[PDB]
């Protein structure tokens, strides 16, 4: 009887729910905050860095925002190992689309593929789901700048500005009351800093705990910039002057 | 190539030439065509070098497995406890000419408790060759000693058939030239010296008449308790007429 | 190709020419035909260059993995077994004739391996299209227990014979001396062929002599 | 092979002083003598310091380019760094040999810069040529490939000059390519020449014969 | 049949990974320090008895030239992962003609470790790995946890009393230390952790410095370093 | 016990396999099977006392003694299906050995291979271990006799006389009273009948002749497997019954 | 949970209790084996005793067949202690490993490599839940290519190590102390000895260690001694007559 040890992960509950997916969502909501927003100049992704020690190499070390392609990047909230697996898979998917069609994959299509992986895990087999949620931003010539949010169930939805992780309600309120349809890149970055500070329950953000990146489309090319400590510090000085 | 095996009164003697040629060019002057499978078991190879070598490697691996599984548990033979020499230097002496041409070693398994059987090794080789006779093309002569059938010769022929020889076995292109010579000169219960001279002369005649046979002559003498090996370099054939 | 090897006292000396040919045309004038398998094992290749390069790289990395796992010194016999089993598996369709030489616990060892998967332990050998000229030199001059310098001179003579008598051989002479504690790879060792006539001055085209249809300049950032 | 004669095509690569150059013919053929296109480029950019010239069967050229772009993009996104020219050359060799017994009918060259770090960075010209199963010839002056290989070899042996600036390098490579193409029935119909410098790339189309 | 033995709990945790971490934290201590021109990994290898052969136990191992690995946890898991890492390194070498990059190797091994927290019928690896290396991009020190997450460290310690060891190492670590200073600090940290008196027989050291092959220090060199 | 005895692939806190222990109980509760090495051969006997209440079974149709190569006796105590499976595997191994090497498989090699086959089923959490104890024996002039018993846990041991199943303690005690290395098989038949009558309380002079299987490998049978003929068994049965009735 | 001790999954403290239970199962066999290493020789001594189990020792049992010592190859030997089926399974696995190594690499595996490969196989049992642990602990002796004796020991947990002297048995720390005393006494001698004298002294040391550890007089028929050495690289058992000679010498000295 090996079945006594089975937990039956891919099984409905009396309320028509999946306990494993709910627990993965709890883990994601315990994870650190990751915000994203869309300006008229690009998609901004920010994240709060969880402190481990000051012996961590903080230079050239982005652990909550990753590049999936030249025109797609993502922010992670949940389990880093699961996120790494899914990110490698997404990179493979984007390169496979380019190989098949001689053109770059649309962001919606990539999101659909990775979410299909997640849904298949929740439905087939007897393995646990992925404890990771994604904020996938990108640009393509069909739908312009795009920002998507994906959860462990395989569900995904498009957003103009959103936040995931711990205390995402405060970030969502800040973004709801501040975000505007037409914003410049600098304005969006300042708003991202403000929402990160509010979620972290602080007034003056510290560049040692902030990851900032933005994906823009200029001069016919998509360019991703992952702000360094000094650039984030200049932004924080601007934010301090503003508020 | 010439490989021969002869059964004399007290053992089995294998002999071979040592020429490997790719057509008319001699790729290897002095190859080693008699190969040890076990301490009391040897094989002479003929045909494609790659085929025979790879087959013999597989068979050596199999024979290691068989010997390991043949070992029984405990201790044995506690109250029980288990001649003419060839003048190899005289045989090799040449007037116009740290050289080692003779070796001898005793069996570690004195009572043949776990040594595999000559028939077993020959038949596993035959099965391997027959399962791939669409590709493999080699002829082998297994010479060995085991406590059941004593000294034995088995011919594994091209296409993967096995025939046990009780007098002698020959193979290779050069054996054809000495077929009648060996048939005429062989007798039952030859002494060691008689068998050595006969087999050496057979290889010498085969090398004289066959372009694919040449180089030195390698001889292995397997007996109940030891194995001797000789190299002969005085291979030239001199006729009075 | 002319590759060769010989065993001298406490060392193995391999030599090779440096010409790769595509039909009657020299595709490479200074190709490297001596490959490092391990610190104490080297090989020389003849036949199809792609097969030789792939197989030698594979053998080198498998031998390094085996050395790391067993924490012992690599064995020429192990290299021979792996190579012959692979070549036999492919039935001579990987055209790789290899002179494999190395020094291990059993002392210096030289092997000739042929594309179908046969091997032979030799005191000296030669392979390639120049193999017959190299073999003539080696048969004429070889003796046991030669000094390393004498073996180097003999290998150079054999490779030069191949280079100057075979149309598929040319370039320089590369040598490798392998002992139990070090290897010396001399590339080139002889350099016997060089272009013999040169024009009084090189032909420099005046600027603007080539007509162009369009010119787009992009800056790399 | 005749399969190479089906389309034709030729690629050439040369090195100068702190610059390289890669040139190609622009024809696409059919049945060895019908010209269907005059803008079929055979030079592909892998990254800023790596270019590959692919000649041979056009379908195999496109397939190999797609595979190489896939591999390079994955490597670069994973490492967060541009792929080294030597690493790309070895990867191309291994990819070509992976189809050893049913190969791509393509004869490629790799032209680029090897970057060496000390502060500043040193750019070393890098040239390799291949046969269809990944046999690699690493060279310091010039590499050729295609049905015009003999003509290109002769022209480059006679006319190559070591350590030339970008202007002299362009003139030499273009002259070699044009003279070699003038003697080939199944190659030509325009020539494209790229000159790589550490700071810029110059792309030129040559006024060539179209017969 | 294969089902996940590591599953989410009502609070959203993977208790199996937590328990693997408990095993690691109970195991013996290891540390790594990135110097200005090199990286060292040290570990405390005590002798359970006078009959064992210290030269037979291998805690600091060489994955390839310029890449070494040490572990805290279960030796069988370590041996399996070390064989896998060597195979991955030679696979990269076969593909690209050059030695594997430390970041690439760490990512591959981390993914392998992750797979054992999700696949069916298996338990997670019970060890933490410290991988030190040198490549064209500099000197790298990475930690891999039983969950499959990897961390880029300037200096780190895993195993017993890793918190106290980390505090001690941080109080006297600066990025500009040399290889000699790093080795001295490593020995000091191991001595501070160890109860009793340390000796060259209780510790092992590996160094990758100045673009030289990874080296495992011998007992004599460790004794020379311990004289101070 | 305490939840540790529900699977064969879990050790208890005291390093025991309770599933294998339960298999041992099952085997000990089954019919009796003994093998005895004598001066000129080996005798194998099977007492099927469990069928003393099945009066409609065809006489002597139920046999628990088989042979492998016509010169190796193999009997069992346990489940008929499991034993049949193991005997089929033994025959398969003998066939493969002959195909490979053109000689009959040695008895110790066969015993080791069967032990490994049986032991393989005690390793996984989805297979049922074999509930059977196997006796494999042979005899020839040079080597005399070899008897091996394989337990359900895969342990093979060599004996000069073995009893498995019910009443095995009493059978062993009665067997050990004499040295059969210097007794012939024909004389040992009477002793075995006496042992059966004294030990098994479900056996009587009426059912001795239809609930007992008797085979041997001896000089009389040319060192090949034989079933002991009724012409040889009946006088011994009569003598044993007479003696036990006398006392 | 309810199965952290039933399966090879971590307990809250980080333990794998099934491995400890397998080690206890090995310990419960009450079979003792002692391996000693000399200058140019290695000896393994074991009891010709049946591992305690459900069945007992019968009067008609053939006691020569009882053995815990096996040949893995001609030149590599081992002593396996534990559940007899597991010991046979491990012996066959080691033999197949050695044969595969020989075929693949063209030369004979050494004891260290064989032990490490066996432990790599054991790790899979420790990590996968669907198979049982092999309750088998083994000693392996051989001679390496540099002509030094190698003695390695592996346990059910997949741990292997090389030893100057090792013991499998119920009591371990006292046995370790006994072996330490014997080895120190041997090292206290400063005169180099011949190969034969080294062989004799190593065998005597192993026999004396087993006698001291078992704390009762040993009969030559109840113990088995196997040796490997530079003089004879084949892993060979020594006869009961030789064992009795050694025992009489130990008693008389
Ligand atoms: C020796 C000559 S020989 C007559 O004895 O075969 C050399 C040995 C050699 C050459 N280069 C190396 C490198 C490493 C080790 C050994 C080496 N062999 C050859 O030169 C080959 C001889 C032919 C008859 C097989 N030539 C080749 O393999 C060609 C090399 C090549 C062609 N174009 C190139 C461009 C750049 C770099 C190299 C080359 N290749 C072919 O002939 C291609 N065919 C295609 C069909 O499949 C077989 C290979």
């Amino acid at each position: 009887m090996a079945r006594r040890y089975d937990s039956r992960t891919t099984t409905f509950s009396p309320e028509g729910r999946l306990y494993q997916v709910e627990y993965a969502l709890e883990a994601i909501n315990n994870a650190s905050i990751t915000i994203g927003l869309i300006t008229k100049d690009g998609v901004i992704l920010g994240a709060d860095k969880v402190f481990i020690s000051k012996l961590i190499d903080k230079a050239n070390n982005y652990e909550k925002i990753y590049k999936i392609d030249k025109h797609i990047f993502c922010g992670v909230a949940g389990l880093n190992a699961d996120a790494n697996i899914l990110i490698n898979q997404s990179r493979l998917y984007a390169q496979r689309y380019l190989y098949n069609y001689n053109e770059v994959q649309p962001v919606s299509q990539l999101v659909v593929q990775i979410c299909d992986i997640k849904q298949s895990y929740t439905q087939y087999g007897g393995l646990r789901p992925y404890g990771v949620s994604f904020l996938i931003g990108g640009y393509d010539t069909k739908d312009g700048y795009q920002l998507y949010h994906t959860d462990p169930s395989g569900n995904y939805s498009g957003w103009f500005a959103t936040a995931i992780g711990t205390n995402n309600l405060t970030a969502s309120s800040v973004l709801k009351q501040e975000w505007k349809n037409d914003m410049t890149l600098e304005e969006g970055l300042l708003l991202a800093l403000k929402t990160l500070a509010k979620s972290t329950d602080t007034e003056i953000p510290k560049s040692e705990k902030i990851e900032l990146a933005y994906l823009t489309n200029k001069d016919g090319e998509v360019y991703q910039k992952y702000l360094t400590e000094k650039e984030i510090e200049e932004l924080i000085k601007l934010y301090t002057q503003k508020y | 190539t010439t490989i021969i095996g002869i059964i004399y009164d007290n053992g089995v003697m294998l002999a071979c030439d040592s020429r490997t040629s790719s057509g008319t060019f001699i790729s290897n002057k002095c190859s080693r065509k008699i190969n040890r499978i076990n301490e009391n078991l040897y094989v002479c190879r003929s045909g494609a070098s790659a085929h025979s070598q790879k087959i013999i490697e597989i068979i050596k691996h199999y024979c290691v497995s068989m010997k390991n599984e043949n070992r029984k548990k405990g201790r044995f033979h506690e109250g029980e406890t288990i001649d003419e020499e060839i003048d190899i230097d005289s045989i090799n002496y040449l007037d116009y000419n740290n050289l080692v041409t003779k070796n001898k070693y005793f069996y570690e398994d004195k009572f043949n408790d776990y040594n595999p059987l000559v028939e077993n090794v020959a038949h596993i080789t035959k099965k391997i060759i027959y399962t791939n006779n669409n590709f493999l093309s080699c002829a082998l002569i297994f010479g060995g000693y085991d406590k059941i059938k004593k000294q034995q010769l088995y011919a594994v022929n091209l296409n993967g058939s096995i025939i046990e020889k009780h007098d002698f076995a020959v193979s290779g292109s050069g054996s054809i030239y000495i077929q009648s010579y060996l048939q005429d000169k062989y007798k039952k219960f030859m002494t060691k010296k008689e068998c050595f001279n006969l087999i050496l002369n057979c290889v010498k005649y085969a090398m004289h008449n066959d372009n694919s046979s040449g180089g030195l002559i390698r001889i292995v003498n397997i007996t109940k308790s030891f194995v001797e090996e000789f190299t002969v370099v005085n291979t030239q054939m001199n006729f009075q007429y | 190709t002319t590759i060769c090897g010989l065993v001298c006292q406490n060392a193995v000396i391999l030599g090779a020419d440096t010409r790769a040919t595509e039909g009657p045309i020299v595709a490479d004038k200074n190709c490297s035909k001596l490959h490092y398998i391990s610190k104490n094992i080297w090989c020389a290749g003849a036949g199809v260059a792609g097969d030789l390069e792939h197989t030698t790289l594979w053998l080198q990395h498998n031998v390094e993995l085996h050395r790391l796992n067993t924490n012992t010194q690599p064995r020429v016999s192990m290299c021979v077994s792996r190579l012959t089993q692979e070549l036999f598996k492919y039935q001579g369709y990987k055209v790789c004739a290899i002179v494999l030489g190395g020094v291990d616990v059993n002392g210096p060892q030289l092997y000739g391996i042929h594309p179908h998967g046969s091997s032979c332990l030799l005191p000296f050998t030669a392979l390639g299209s120049g193999s017959l000229n190299a073999m003539a030199v080696l048969e004429a001059k070889y003796r046991d227990n030669m000094t390393i310098e004498e073996g180097k001179n003999l290998v150079c003579e054999a490779i030069c014979a191949g280079i100057f008598n075979d149309l598929g051989s040319g370039g320089n002479v590369d040598i490798c001396v392998i002992t139990k504690d070090s290897y010396q790879h001399i590339r080139p060792y002889k350099e016997p062929n060089m272009r013999l006539y040169h024009l009084p001055h090189p032909t420099i085209y005046p600027k603007g002599t080539t007509p162009i249809l369009s010119e787009k300049i992009e800056y790399i950032k | 092979g005749s399969i190479y004669n089906y389309n034709g095509g030729c690629v050439l690569g040369m090195s100068g002083s702190n610059c390289v150059a890669i040139a190609c013919d622009l024809r696409l053929g059919a049945n060895t003598f019908t010209t269907v296109s005059t803008k079929f480029s055979k030079i592909f950019k892998m990254n800023n310091n790596v270019y590959v010239g692919l000649s041979g069967l056009a379908t195999d050229i496109q397939t190999l380019y797609e595979i190489l772009r896939y591999r390079v993009n994955l490597y670069e996104v994973r490492q967060d760094a541009e792929m080294d020219v030597e690493c790309f050359a070895n990867m191309l060799s291994s990819i070509l040999y992976s189809n050893r017994f049913s190969p791509y009918f393509v004869n490629p060259i790799v032209v680029g810069f090897k970057l060496k770090h000390y502060k500043k960075v040193n750019y070393e010209p890098y040239l390799t040529a291949y046969d269809l199963i990944g046999a690699k010839c690493e060279t310091r002056d010039f590499v050729v490939n295609g049905v015009t290989s003999e003509q290109l070899f002769g022209m480059c042996e006679s006319l190559y000059v070591k350590d030339q600036d970008e202007n002299g390098l362009f003139e030499t490579i273009s002259q070699c390519l044009l003279s070699a193409l003038d003697r080939d029935c199944i190659s030509g119909w325009g020539a494209e020449v790229l000159v790589l410098t550490p700071e810029k790339i110059i792309k030129k189309k040559l006024k060539a014969r179209m017969d | 049949y294969s089902f996940s033995l590591t599953t989410f709990s009502p609070t959203g945790k993977l208790v199996q990974i937590e328990y693997a971490l408990n095993r690691v934290s109970s195991s013996s201590p290891a540390l790594g320090i990135r110097a200005k021109n090199g990286v060292i990994i040290a570990t405390e290898k005590k002798s359970p008895n006078e009959l064992i052969e210290e030269n037979s136990i291998f805690k600091i191992q060489q994955i390839s030239e310029h890449i070494g690995i040490v572990y805290a946890g279960m030796p069988g898991d370590f041996r399996v992962l070390l064989k896998r890492a060597r195979k991955e390194a030679i696979r990269y070498s076969l593909q690209y003609g050059s030695e594997i990059l430390v970041k690439e190797l760490v990512k591959i091994i981390a993914s392998i470790v992750q797979e054992f927290t999700q696949t069916g019928g298996v338990r997670p690896f019970g060890l933490s790995l410290l991988i030190c290396g040198v490549d064209v991009y500099g000197y790298h020190l990475y930690q891999i946890d039983p969950s499959g997450c990897y961390f880029n460290w300037m200096a780190t310690c895993v195993g017993k009393d890793y918190q106290n060891n980390m505090s001690f190492l941080e109080k006297r670590y600066n990025k500009d230390i040399e290889i000699e200073d790093a080795i001295h600090t490593a020995i000091l940290t191991l001595k501070e952790s160890y109860e009793g008196v340390l000796n060259e027989k209780n510790i092992e050291i590996g160094v990758a410095y100045d673009n030289k092959p990874f080296k495992i220090l011998t007992q004599n060199e460790i004794k020379d370093y311990l004289i101070e | 016990s305490a939840g540790y005895d529900l699977s064969v692939s879990t050790f208890s806190p005291d390093g025991r396999l309770y599933q294998v222990e339960y298999i041992y109980k099952s085997i000990n509760n089954n019919n009796t099977a003994l093998c005895l090495e004598c001066k000129d051969g080996i005798i194998c006997c099977c007492i099927n006392s469990n069928m003393d209440k099945n009066k409609m079974i065809k006489k002597n149709s139920y046999n628990r003694i088989y042979h492998v190569n016509n010169n190796i006796i193999i009997t069992y105590s346990g489940f008929d299906g499991d034993a049949r499976n193991i005997i089929d595997r033994a025959r398969s191994e003998a066939n493969t050995y002959y195909y490979n090497f053109h000689t009959n498989i040695p008895l110790h090699i066969l015993v080791n291979r069967i032990s490994l086959y049986i032991h393989a089923y005690t390793l996984y959490w989805h297979m049922r271990p074999f509930a059977a104890s196997i006796i494999i024996s042979s005899f020839n002039e040079k080597d005399k006799g070899d008897i091996y018993c394989i337990e359900p846990n895969g342990a093979c041991y060599k004996y000069s006389g073995i009893v498995i199943g019910k009443n095995k303690e009493m059978f062993k005690t009665e067997i050990e009273k004499k040295d059969y290395k210097d007794i012939n098989v024909r004389d040992a038949i009477e002793d075995i009948y006496k042992f059966i009558l004294t030990s098994d309380d479900h056996m009587n002079k009426n059912n001795l002749q239809n609930l007992v299987n008797f085979s041997w490998i001896c000089k009389e049978s040319s060192y090949e497997f034989q079933n002991i003929h009724e012409e040889i068994l009946t006088p011994a049965l009569n003598k044993a019954v007479e003696y036990i009735e006398k006392l | 949970s309810m199965y952290d001790r039933h399966l090879t999954i971590f307990s809250p403290d980080g333990n794998l209790y099934q491995i400890e239970y397998a080690i206890k199962a090995v310990k419960n066999t009450n079979i003792t084996s002692v391996g000693v290493k000399g200058e140019n020789c290695a000896v393994i001594i074991s009891q010709k005793k049946m591992a305690t189990q459900y069945i007992s020792q019968d009067k008609l049992l053939d006691y020569n067949n009882i053995t815990n010592i096996y040949n893995i190859t001609d030149e590599i030997g081992c002593s396996m202690v534990g559940m007899p089926g597991d010991c046979l399974s491990m012996v066959y696995k080691a033999r197949s490993e050695a044969s595969e190594f020989l075929y693949s690499n063209g030369y004979n595996v050494n004891a260290e490599t064989l032990c490490r490969n066996i432990c790599d196989k054991i790790q899979v049992y420790t990590q996968h839940a669907y198979m049982r642990l092999h309750a088998c602990s083994g000693m392996i002796i051989g001679i390496d290519e540099n002509n030094k004796p190698e003695l390695f020991k592996f346990d059910p947990s997949g741990f292997c190590a090389g030893y100057r002297a090792c013991v499998i048995g119920n009591k371990e720390q006292e046995s370790i102390s006994v072996l330490e005393r014997l080895l120190e006494k041997r090292k206290k001698k400063i005169q180099q000895e011949t190969i034969d004298e080294d062989i004799r002294n190593t065998t005597i040391l192993a026999i004396e260690a087993l006698q001291t550890i078992l704390a009762f007089d040993l009969k030559a028929s109840e113990i088995e001694v196997a040796i490997v050495s530079t003089k004879n690289r084949n892993f060979t058992q020594i006869s009961e007559k030789e064992i009795d000679n050694y025992l009489t010498y130990i008693a008389e000295r």
